[PDB]
RNA sequence: ACCCGGGUAGUCCUGGCUGUAAAGGAUGCGGGCUAGGUGUCGGGCGAGCUUCGAGCUCGCCCGGUGCCGUAGGGAAGCCGUUAAG
RNA sequence: GCCCGAGUGGUGGCCACUAUUAUUGGGCCUAAAGCGGCCGUAGCCGGGCCCGUAAGUCCCUGGCGAAAUCCCACGGCUCAACCGU
């Protein structure tokens, strides 16, 4: 499937973390958080199992899982299957479309950003998108823009004004 | 060390000489030893007691150490000295003494039958024989056609 | 928080009057090294000896209470209730003391326990090495260990970095106070009894050093 | 350590140090010299010379005066009292007044550096607290007394007064030798008699 | 009777250890135990041993350093593939460091770590750590 | 009914059947390993005593039969070289 | 007010929790649970030392256990699910 909920769902320490996270990144539902936890879990689980086994097993398996994390951008230039396990649910959430839109300064604030991509006020590559989850690669970061849009077809959309007053990117 | 069999009682700790080659302050030839053995088997004594009297009189603790090497296939010792001559009983003494005794019991019981305990050792001695039989068959001192019974115990003794 | 650190220790060192020789040498600033109290097995008889080592600032002595129980003894025309409490002193930095205390009133017991716990401090040796490579810090324990307390059987297991403290909450409190980041927890036998389970985890984290290994050599 | 001359060999042997009582146990078997034809065991007299020497050393070492000689014995409390007068520290009680070591609320509270027991069987309490505090422990041990928890020994007789006298005497001599006042090779300034006990009125 | 004479050696050796005697005596003796103590010494766990072969039996007097924690035989003595090693690695041993899961092998006898470096396996014999 | 005075089966012997129990040490059996102490029974050994008999005793050893207790185990009682290690 | 959210809840079934089925990984003095005790058949399990075989056992190669589903990569569909390599 594509979710997880820990053995006991109403536990306070688990719930606190989320609600603080919930405002921080401005999710719409908890499921979204979960998506990234459960995605994080799989990398870890596999990274760990690979390092463990006999070193002669086609190393390709390791390479492959270090390649993707580099490309995605979570991993920068570190060479150990142990740094992978040193990610957290915050790092994944930094990697989202939503986050990366606010960061660059295409949006005033993440709550605003939620509006933009839905109505097709953010282009990526040549395509528009509807899904704010969207996993944004490192190579993919450089290609976020406007062309046939309500934010940028002129220089007197109040939209331009709303983004300018803030001008602050960074972790969401 | 012990085995409390039909008992709870730890077994005797009697132990061998840790001598591996024999005393030379004691002195006998392969020929002299062989005579002593043959003389004693001629009396009516049996190999354990033959080894006993030789120990107590002639001062040889076990024959194997003194004798071998004189044909180093294996150790040369009492009954292996006897078999080469033809003085050996085809039944192993082990199995013989056993059965021997057994036939005596039966006669007691014959006259006296109200005996728990005496009945209960009949059962305890047979079942050692059975075993001692069972393995010999496979080793080969007693043919595979045999099987043990109290009429086939009264025939071997007589 | 910086220098305010010693100031609590020195404020304690204004009126602290040593009972022991241990409490004295510490109050003189000598052997200023908790670790150098442990190795030697010199008796922690004074509470303040520790307050001397743990200031406001760096390690942050995380005082914490687990369970508060109400028990009775029946007496002539009376039930005499009291309270038992379980408290945990520890620094995330690799020391820990587990304490329990019994008293008529509540507040007192908390206090008693807090004190009790100090005496029974322990180093937990963490896994420098890790599991896999000694990349940086001691994330885990070195070796898998087990606890034994009445019915309770806790295994601590080395672990992956980030796979953090995977145990029941009660222990999870104690462990965090130790400074084990990552550890697989295999329990066996009724935990309901908190005091023990805890005593388990504590005993366990205790036995760490008691393990004699090859890298020591 | 050093060879048994006289004073050393005539002193122990003249004093009934040798004569031990009933029971042997497996650990003590090493100091035990010989069997009489009665169950009365004799201790080795050499071993007593030997294990008294190192006991001048071991107690010349802890030079600060919080050495405690306690006794549960009626005989022994007099040699002990006199012994303590010379040295410079002693806990007197018929018992230990438990909470001598473990408790400092007690009005009688000491913090020793060494202990001397007389009978491991009677002074078990003084031992009991000697395991907790972290105190090394030197003593007088009999054919009947174990060495469990008892880390350094002086196998001597302790059941009688002459002996109970000789030892806390020769010892008071030995530690004063090491620390450097009156020697164990000079004849002691104090007479033996005070350490010796006597019953006129009870 | 006895069986698993090895095991009755080992088990002494450990219960020996746990007391903190100085040296051991093992009354029944053998190749299995002999060989195993040999490999054990080779890794270093133990000090020196002498066996005296009495006309009765071999006996091993063994010197105890203090190193050994726990060292035990395997019950049905399972066959273990060189792929399944890792499983049997995680179970019996205390961590990746130690590596004397002593197996018996085509090459001879080895620890776990000496087995892996060659690359060969088989039925388990005993453990040591 | 407990208490008292009579009383059959049975209780005894012989042969047979029946097969149960808190039939307990509530602790299946075998081997190896793991402080000790003490009392006791029988066997061995080195001595002293002697009524010249191992009769009276000391100690080591072997087999059995109790009690106490270190390490450990146990929930605790307890168990602890006669294991419940 | 808390949870979750086009879902959320009720009944039923299965698995987990339940080392409450014990291989991993349970017990059995007094908690359930030792047969009242023995014998030996079938079975399982076996002291040391040398030589043969190499049946188990390990190692290597080779024939082979369809596709799909699973796991990993890259690529495709706005995204993913899904599909292709």
């Amino acid at each position: 499937k594509k979710y997880e909920t820990p053995p006991h769902p109403w536990i306070k320490e688990r719930l606190d973390r989320e609600r603080v996270l919930m405002d921080k990144y401005e999710l719409k539902n908890k499921k979204e958080l979960w998506k990234h936890e459960t995605q994080l879990k799989n990398f870890r689980r596999r990274a760990r199992r690979l390092l463990a086994a006999r070193g002669k097993q086609a190393e390709i398996e390791r390479e492959q899982l270090l390649a993707r994390l580099k490309r995605l951008g979570l991993l920068p230039e570190d060479a150990v299957l142990d740094d992978v396990l040193s990610l957290t649910i915050e790092d994944i959430l930094e990697r989202r479309l939503q986050t990366i839109v606010y960061k660059k300064g295409l949006a005033r604030t993440m709550r605003q950003a939620r509006q933009l991509i839905v109505h097709g006020h953010i282009e990526v590559n040549g395509q528009i998108i509807r899904s704010p989850s969207y996993l944004v690669l490192k190579e993919e970061e450089d290609t976020i823009t406007y062309a046939r849009t309500s934010p940028f077809a002129n220089p007197q959309h109040p939209e331009r004004m709303m983004i300018e007053k803030a001008k602050q990117g960074g972790e969401a | 060390m012990a085995r409390m069999h039909a008992r709870k009682r730890g077994k005797s700790g009697s132990k061998r000489p840790p001598r591996t080659a024999p005393p030379i302050w004691v002195e006998y030839t392969v020929e002299e030893i062989e005579n002593l053995v043959v003389k004693l088997r001629k009396e009516g004594y049996s190999t354990a007691m033959i080894g006993t009297i030789l120990r107590d009189q002639y001062g040889i603790p076990s024959v194997k150490l003194f004798k071998d090497p004189d044909n180093p296939n294996r150790n040369l010792t009492i009954t292996r000295i006897l078999e080469k001559h033809g003085l050996a009983p085809e039944i192993p003494e082990d199995l013989m003494f056993l059965i021997r005794r057994a036939v005596n019991l039966r006669k007691h019981l014959e006259q006296h039958p109200k005996d728990l305990h005496s009945m209960r050792g009949l059962q305890l001695i047979e079942s050692k024989i059975r075993r001692l039989v069972k393995y010999y068959k496979r080793k080969g001192k007693l043919p595979k056609n045999w099987r043990y019974d109290p009429e086939t115990a009264k025939l071997l003794v007589r | 928080m910086s220098q305010e650190w010693k100031e609590y220790a020195k404020r304690v060192l204004d009126e602290w009057e040593p009972k022991t020789k241990l409490g004295m040498m510490v109050k003189e600033g000598q052997i200023t090294d908790i670790h150098e109290i442990f190795r030697r097995g010199y008796q922690i008889k004074e509470p303040e000896i520790i307050d001397v080592l743990l200031p406001e600032v760096n390690a942050r002595e995380n005082q914490e209470v687990l369970d508060i129980a109400l028990t009775v003894r029946m007496t002539d025309s009376g039930r005499r209730v009291r309270f038992r409490v379980l408290a945990a002193v520890g620094n995330r930095d690799g020391y820990v003391g587990l304490g329990i205390g019994h008293g008529k009133e509540v507040g007192i017991a908390i206090r008693k326990a807090i004190n009790y716990a100090k005496l029974n401090i322990i180093e937990i040796k963490r896994g420098c090495g890790s599991w896999e490579c000694r990349c940086r810090r001691p994330h885990s324990v070195p070796f898998a260990v087990e606890g034994k307390e009445g019915s309770v059987r806790v295994r601590l297991i080395p672990g992956p970095r980030g796979l953090g403290l995977v145990i029941g909450d009660v222990g999870k409190k104690i462990l965090r106070l130790a400074g084990v980041q990552d550890v697989w927890s295999q329990t066996f036998g009724e935990t309901r009894t908190t005091v023990n389970f805890a005593k388990a985890v504590f005993n366990a984290l205790y036995n760490t050093n008691r393990v004699a290994i090859s890298p020591e050599m | 350590m050093a060879d048994e001359y006289l004073v050393p060999l005539d002193q122990y042997l003249a004093a009934g140090v040798h004569i031990g009582t009933q029971q042997k146990t497996k650990d003590m078997k090493k100091f035990i010299y010989r069997v009489r034809q009665d169950g009365l065991y004799v201790l080795d007299v050499r071993k007593t010379d030997e294990r008294l020497k190192v006991a001048g050393k071991f107690l010349a070492k802890f030079e600060p005066q919080s050495i405690l000689a306690v006794s549960v014995r009626l005989y022994g409390q007099k040699p002990v009292k006199k012994f303590g007068e010379v040295t410079g520290a002693r806990a007197i009680p018929g018992r230990f007044l438990p909470g001598t070591m473990t408790n400092p609320a007690v009005k009688n509270f000491f913090e020793p550096d060494v202990l001397i027991v007389t009978d491991p069987r009677a002074d078990h309490q003084a031992m009991r607290e000697a395991v907790e505090i972290g105190i090394p422990i030197v003593a007088l041990v009999d054919t009947e007394n174990l060495l469990s928890y008892v880390d350094l020994a002086i196998p001597t007789n302790n059941k009688g007064r002459k002996a109970l006298a000789l030892i806390y005497w020769i010892l008071a001599r030995e530690i004063l030798y090491n620390r450097g006042e009156i020697q164990s090779r000079e004849d002691f300034k104090i007479p033996v008699e005070e350490f010796e006990m006597k019953i006129v009125r009870r | 009777t006895l069986l698993d004479p090895l095991a009755n050696a080992l088990s002494h050796i450990t219960n020996s250890e746990r007391v903190g005697k100085r040296e051991v005596y093992i009354k029944p003796a053998s190749k299995l135990i002999g060989e195993v103590l040999r490999v054990m010494q080779k890794y270093g766990y133990i000090g020196e041993f002498e066996f005296i072969d009495d006309g009765r039996a071999g006996v091993y007097r063994v010197q105890l350093l203090g190193r050994i924690n726990k060292a035990g035989a395997i019950k049905p003595r399972f066959p273990v593939k060189v792929s399944e090693f890792e499983k049997w690695e995680k179970r019996f041993l205390p961590a990746f460091e130690f590596g004397i899961l002593i197996v018996s092998t085509s090459q001879g006898v080895m620890s776990h770590k000496e087995a892996i470096e060659k690359g060969i396996g088989g039925r388990l014999i005993a453990y040591v750590y």
